[PDB]
């Protein structure tokens, strides 16, 4: 069971917590343009996270033009950021 | 189903025996000698920590907002140790219908423990700089995705149990040769203290250097194997363990010998640097099943 | 902004065609979307506390729009199954795809955006590109016509000439004027949909080009009445000659364009037995006519708006098609009776 | 050389992991076109079937026979 | 049928809560993560019960557009924060 | 579609296509009989002689005249507490 | 020297040794040929079931 | 919707257990009419029905195959058996030595 | 015992109240998480794996972490308990009874409804799935391809072009 | 694939006699022609039946990815 195996974690954890809780007695704007293109980047790898799990069916001359083509762009993303990104 | 609490309590063991290992080995690094007054060789000194740290030691919060505070190391050592189980090993537990896939899962959500413990504090002052610890872990995910999915590309589909099989005569190292220097980069990014560094504080240790050996051990099967031999599972464990304790080695070799990198040529070295060489190589990953038969 | 602006208003374009050529449910909605991103960076421009403002009222209004639209779009998989845009099917999901091409065009319970929207573009490029983006979700209800509940569909065209018809008296900021002269004109848009799909594209031809001309004709800067006031004895007389010709164009009067599609909007409404809808149609179009009434009497009176500063410098603006287009506007009253025909 | 020369010493000095980024990324749209090699690789996914496949029924057909093993067919057998 | 009932009722708690504002503005932006959140649930039901295969990789295509407008439209939010104090949908000027 | 494509096709919209692998659908059966009815321009329009056919494609994907039928056995089943009742299984 | 640090390594050698022999070991307790099958896909799954009910009863995997 | 009848087709099906089935690929090449034209039938009416008398062979058949292999080369069988079953499902890996135990005694056969 | 599903889709709702509700972006933030994990127990009850972990990845992993940000650039005011406001008690608590009166209703199979469809009990039919795919099986087994939605990729592939472009013109 | 259309016959033989037990006095269904209205194809119609009586055989039947042995 996957739902016995979690769970089991999580109550062992919440329990170490309750051992030192019990027992004793007596700014900067420039850290978001980082976080947004970690965002619109993982998109662009979740696009292209079926690849070794997709292509055993499909034809790879329809594939190879269009997997490499979302690389392609992901690059272009990048090469906008090379046109002062900042300090940062 | 018993099998789970043999794999914490020995774990949480591991973790406390850490601490031997993290000023020993890092000691004849700087020739300095570790635990020994404690012990025969210090072997006393990791359960002594134990309680020292969560029976006398008492609390001061901030402020201690309701919920919070009390949550974050249940989110840090909960996330921690259920990354254990999809692992493959000889024979897994509970096996996942994809493997690695749960395993970038739990380490992308394991950001929310340096998240919340920023939240407990009232100040300003911590928040800044908790902020930039978070931007250490969640920029290195965005690379750790493609070289794990290059390797995916090479051979098998997400499950842990057939990247085993695939390692039948040569380890990956030799085909994936520049993406193996990768991953002795990119692990130390969270809260390892090599490349940059940022009661319940205790219990943040217990989960920090519980990664440090789930790094160690996942590099063992993503690029290390040399042999599986189903019908003796005896050479398999030990065989095994010697592999990831000489990459547990170089995790601390990182921590003695080489100074911080600075968090703005973090993003240099990252981003810049590393981003454009990754997809590069992942490019070059995609055309190899095609230009030669190899697909699972 | 340099090249890339021009890539920006491209994407827009492009979105259009997106929405324009599709089969696929989910491929207009990445249309709409394709617009959603390239709007909002030439709302802002020059970053002011009011154009900061209406951005963010501009997102949450549409945005909000769009996901009711995606919710419909989900009911044609637990209802009916495929995915194609030909027909809405089920009667529950018609009831939050209508009210969610309501909140772009539809307008009577759903206009209150647009006079602080239109209001809160810093530039004259900014105004147009509203009355341009009204054109992508006509494709989709021109898809869907059928099947969908006349009666709540009807009432969101009806009520917004009255709004439309009210809301634009008490205004003097010409951006606000031209922002309710939408939602007058939005009420003959959703009108012909029930009866007749044709000349209810013709509409939109008849609407974007007297907008287009409108806005080009304030290229020369002015924001208020007061500000268009000061054109004919201090500025140019004879470009508040075309002004005055695009005003009377915009309501209903027959020597002129804006006519023609009121033609035909009453013309096939009769022919479907209905006659005490349309009159209310022509008596609510009476109090469109009186915003541009006044906005006439800064063309055609004295109104003494002299000043001592005065311009000796020849003007010169962008200008795209504000030479050609207002021919059209002014009069195609002979020039387009089959028409109806060759555009749909 | 004004180009090829030139910037490529230059490039190798100034910046030298973006000479990488370049000629790894930029062979691997050169290579599966040129090389004979990769025609080999379409024909074993093709071959290998995910589902059950269908029979036909005999009417005067051409390279179609039993189960059992016989000259039938394509069937591969490309490289042992 | 049994299972989308539920759901449905979850969907229109998510869509109020859209049309709902009460001083902050951060709410509308994680209703809008909740209402596609809603919607892959729905999607991905129709698509699992009633097999289709192919028509299986467009909840996916629908999990990275749900993403689009929840960090652009999200990206706005901050730029409110650099021209005001904090966010507020009580704070605006437009008429 | 406003403006329709030319030449080059860009679809896999609708249900009973080509699929991804030679896996069929779960309601293939019936998605069949609603794309045999609706190919004529008078059928769909009327939409009075694809009455039967669309019924069936309905009952399908929601199930909704199985779980109607399903539950009444189900009550009668519960009903016959202290009482004779069917037990093989 | 080695004699010291080698202690550190050789506790390593037990407690990461634990969670690779404690499952594959309990196979033997809990199967009958000390082999636990994996599901991926309903192909293997459904082999899984009619094994069950080739005359093994409460057995998932039994062998004849 | 009319049924079938409660004695329905096959008496005692299916062999043993599961993987002893999937060891031996030869199924398909000895009995390969009955199960063919199973399959002809129920591509082209999709209802199982009326295709279910072609079924009753297949089952039938099944038992044939099986009862030849315990006849003659039972000790070959038996150890490929053990082989396929001690390991997970690699099915051909690390068991290739002991399938060349098998097939040669088969091959005294036809 | 005898559901699954229907047990994590009363928890899914039950986060959700947040929402309507105004408990802070910070308590509000934290109904997300609640509601986003368990709601991944509903898609993955069905099948798919690829696409029940996919809401862990992006949704969790990523959506909500880049809203962790944002609360403290925009907004913090340091954090308060959700109960000492008024009107929010009072919403939160006719939140939840919308939806806790329809539990009652589910006893004795049938339950009254706004909507036309009927409930019923659908237990053993509420995954109303049979075996049939067997190698490479579900539809979400296969999820996602390049081919045949060749469009798809360009477009997906533009419009976070967009994204990285626009975003940074606006700062 | 014998072996999954065998079971499935068995299965509605099973649901047929049940439905003839309780379905007696009050209720006017007699399970005629089936639930489809056009009843000549005939669905899969068990996937969602597969017999109501014993949870314990139903769960692990229609679970698969939940455990997944």
């Amino acid at each position: 069971n996957l739902m016995l195996a979690l769970l089991t974690n999580f109550t062992l954890a919440t329990l170490l917590v309750i051992i030192a809780f019990w027992l004793p007695q007596l700014f900067s704007m420039k850290f978001f343009l980082v976080a947004i293109t970690f965002l619109l980047f993982d998109l662009e790898i979740a696009l292209l996270l079926p690849l070794p799990w997709a292509s055993q069916t499909a034809n790879l001359n329809t594939m190879l033009t269009m997997a490499l083509f979302l690389i392609i762009l992901l690059a272009v993303s990048l090469a906008y950021e090379w046109t002062q990104k900042g300090l940062e | 189903m018993i099998n789970i609490l043999m794999l914490i309590i020995p774990i949480l063991l591991a973790v406390a025996f850490l601490t031997l290992v993290e000023r020993k080995v890092l000691g004849y690094m700087q020739l300095r000698k570790g635990p020994n007054v404690v012990g025969p060789y210090g072997l006393l000194q990791p359960i002594a920590d134990a309680i020292k740290l969560f029976i006398k030691e008492p609390l001061r919060p901030a402020t201690s907002s309701a919920s919070m505070f009390i949550l974050a190391p249940i989110m840090a050592l909960g996330l921690a140790l259920t990354m254990w189980i999809p692992l493959p090993m000889p024979y897994p537990l509970i096996n996942m219908n994809l493997g690695v896939l749960f395993m970038l899962a739990m380490s992308s959500l394991a950001v929310y423990s340096i998240l919340w413990s920023g939240w407990a504090s009232n100040s300003k002052y911590a928040l800044i700089g908790a902020l930039r610890a978070v931007a250490q872990t969640i920029s290195y995910e965005v690379t750790l995705a493609i070289i794990l999915l290059s390797v995916l590309l090479m051979s098998g589909s997400f499950t842990l149990s057939t990247l085993i099989t695939t390692q039948e005569q040569m380890w990956l190292i030799l085909p994936a040769w520049p993406l193996a220097m990768m991953w002795f980069i990119s692990t130390l990014a969270e809260t390892n203290r090599a490349p940059f560094d940022l009661g319940p504080f205790a219990l943040f240790f217990m989960a920090e250097y519980a990664n440090i050996i789930m790094m160690n051990i996942f590099t063992a099967i993503l690029f290390l194997g040399t042999s599986h031999n189903p019908h003796m599972p005896e050479l398999y464990t030990i065989n095994f363990t010697i592999k990831s304790l000489l990459l547990t080695m170089s995790f601390l070799w990182i921590r003695a010998s080489y100074p911080r990198f600075r968090y703005d040529q973090l993003m240099h070295l990252l981003w810049k640097n590393f981003l454009p060489l990754t997809l590069a190589l992942c490019m070059w990953h995609v055309s190899l099943p095609i230009l030669t038969s190899g697909i699972p | 902004n340099p090249i890339i602006f021009i890539i920006i208003l491209l994407t827009i374009m492009l979105g259009t065609i997106i929405v324009m050529i599709s089969s696929h449910w989910l491929l207009v909605w990445i249309g709409f979307e394709m617009n959603m991103l390239a709007i909002i960076p030439i709302m802002m421009k020059n970053h002011n506390p009011r154009a900061t403002e209406a951005s963010t009222k501009y997102f949450l209004t549409q945005s909000t729009a769009s996901m009711l639209l995606m919710m419909a779009v989900i009911i044609n998989l637990m209802f009916s199954g495929q995915w194609t845009v030909m027909k809405l099917f089920n009667p529950m999901a018609s009831m939050l795809m209508t009210m969610a091409l309501a909140m772009k065009l539809g307008m009577a319970p759903f206009h209150f955006w647009v006079p602080e929207v239109t209001q809160g573009i810093p530039l004259s490029s900014g105004l147009i590109l509203l009355t341009w983006q009204k054109l992508a979700p006509m494709s989709v209800l021109y898809q869907i016509f059928p099947s969908i509940n006349l009666n709540l569909i009807l009432t969101l065209s009806v009520l917004s000439i009255l709004i439309g018809g009210w809301g634009g008296l008490n205004q003097t900021q010409l951006r606000k004027i031209m922002a309710y002269s939408s939602i007058a004109h939005m009420g003959w848009m959703t009108a012909v949909l029930p009866y007749n799909p044709t000349m209810t594209l013709l509409n939109l031809i008849i609407y974007i080009i007297m907008t287009s001309t409108m806005f080009t004709m304030f290229m020369a800067n002015s924001t208020t009445t007061t500000l268009s006031l000061s054109h004919t004895w201090n500025k140019t007389p004879i470009m508040t000659v075309l002004i005055l010709a695009t005003l009377l164009s915009m309501g209903g009067l027959p020597p002129l364009s804006g006519f023609m599609p009121k033609w035909m909007i009453i013309q096939e409404m009769t022919k479907n037995n209905s006659i005490i809808l349309p009159t209310f149609m022509a008596i609510t179009a009476l109090l469109n006519l009186y915003f541009y009434m006044r906005l006439t009497y800064s063309t055609t009176l004295t109104m003494f708006p002299s000043t001592n500063n005065m311009k000796m410098k020849w003007q010169f603006p962008l200008m795209k098609k504000m030479t050609f287009l207002p021919t059209m506007v002014v009069l195609s009253t002979m020039m387009l009776p089959l028409t109806p025909m060759l555009s749909v | 050389a004004e180009r090829v020369a030139a910037f490529l010493k230059n490039v190798w000095a100034k910046e030298p992991v973006l000479v990488a980024s370049f000629a790894i990324a930029g062979l691997a749209v050169i290579l599966p076109t040129l090389s004979p090699y990769t025609k080999y690789s379409l024909m074993i996914n093709x071959x290998x079937x995910x589902x059950x496949x269908x029979x036909x029924x005999x009417x005067x057909x051409x390279x179609x026979x039993x189960x059992x093993x016989x000259x039938x067919x394509x069937x591969x057998x490309x490289x042992x | 049928s049994m299972v989308y009932m539920n759901i449905m009722m979850a969907f229109t708690v998510s869509l109020v809560g859209l049309l709902m504002y009460r001083s902050h503005l951060m709410s509308s932006l994680l209703c809008l993560e909740g209402m596609m959140l809603s919607l892959f649930v729905m999607a991905a039901l129709t698509i699992l019960n009633s097999h289709f295969t192919l028509a299986s990789m467009m909840p996916i295509i629908l999990l990275v557009f749900a993403a689009c407008e929840a960090a652009l439209g999200l990206s706005l939010l901050v730029m409110v924060s650099n021209t005001y104090g904090t966010d507020y949908v009580q704070n605006l000027n437009l008429l | 579609q406003k403006r329709l494509g030319v030449d080059l096709d860009r679809w896999m919209t609708i249900q009973s296509a080509e699929q991804p692998h030679k896996i069929p659908s779960r309601c293939h059966a019936f998605e069949k009989e609603w794309i045999e009815c609706a190919h004529g321009i008078g059928s769909i329009r009327a939409e009075k002689e694809c009455k039967i056919e669309f019924e069936d494609f309905r009952e399908c994907l929601l199930r909704q005249k199985t779980m109607k039928r399903l539950h009444a056995i189900r009550r009668q089943r519960e009903k016959l507490i202290k009482e004779g009742k069917y037990t093989p299984p | 020297m080695w004699f010291e640090v080698l202690p550190g390594i050789a506790v390593m050698g037990v407690c990461l040794f634990i969670p690779g022999m404690a499952t594959a070991r309990i196979h033997r307790f809990s199967n009958g040929g000390k082999e636990k099958r994996v599901a991926h896909y309903p192909y293997q799954w459904y082999l899984m079931e009619r094994d069950r009910r080739v005359s093994g009863v409460n057995r998932s995997y039994v062998s004849k | 919707e009319l049924p079938s009848l409660e004695d329905l087709k096959v008496q005692e099906v299916k062999v043993s257990s599961s993987v002893l089935k999937a060891a031996a690929h030869h199924y398909g090449a000895q009995c390969d009419k009955p199960n063919k034209e199973f399959m002809l039938c129920r591509w082209e009416e999709k209802d199982p029905r009326r295709c279910l008398e072609e079924g009753k062979l297949v089952n039938q058949c099944a038992l044939e195959f099986f009862r030849q292999i315990k006849r003659h080369c039972a000790e070959p069988f038996t150890e490929y058996w053990t082989c396929i079953d001690y390991s997970g499902l690699q099915l051909f890996r690390r068991c290739r030595k002991q399938q060349a135990q098998f097939d040669e005694c088969v091959l005294d056969k036809x | 015992m005898l559901y699954i599903v229907f047990i994590l889709s009363v928890i899914f709702v039950m986060g959700f109240v947040g929402f309507s509700s105004k408990p802070s972006p910070i308590y509000g933030g934290l109904g997300l998480i609640v509601s986003g994990g368990v709601g991944c127990g509903i898609v993955l009850n069905f099948g798919g794996s690829f696409l029940g972990l996919m809401v862990f990845l992006i949704y969790l992993g990523g959506m909500m972490v880049v809203f962790g940000y944002t609360t403290a650039m925009a907004t913090e005011q340091y954090p308060e308990i959700w109960l000492s406001n008024k009107a929010v008690l009072g919403a939160f608590v006719t939140g939840l009874l919308m939806e806790f009166f329809m539990v009652y209703y589910v006893l004795k199979d049938k339950e009254v409804e706004v909507v036309f469809e009927f409930n019923g009990l659908g237990d053993w039919v509420i995954y109303d799935t049979g075996d049939s795919g067997f190698f490479s099986e579900e539809a979400m087994g296969i999820a996602a391809l390049y081919s045949y939605g060749t469009w798809l990729v360009i477009v997906t592939g533009w419009s976070l072009l967009i994204g990285v472009v626009v975003i940074m013109e606006i700062t | 694939l014998q072996a999954e259309k065998d079971r499935r016959v068995l299965q509605m033989l099973r649901e047929n006699l049940e439905e003839e037990a309780t379905v007696m006095k009050d209720x006017x269904x007699x399970x005629x022609x089936x639930x489809x209205x056009x009843x000549x194809x005939x669905x899969x119609x068990x996937x969602x039946x597969x017999x109501x009586x014993x949870x314990x055989x139903x769960x692990x039947x229609x679970x698969x990815x939940x455990x997944x042995x």
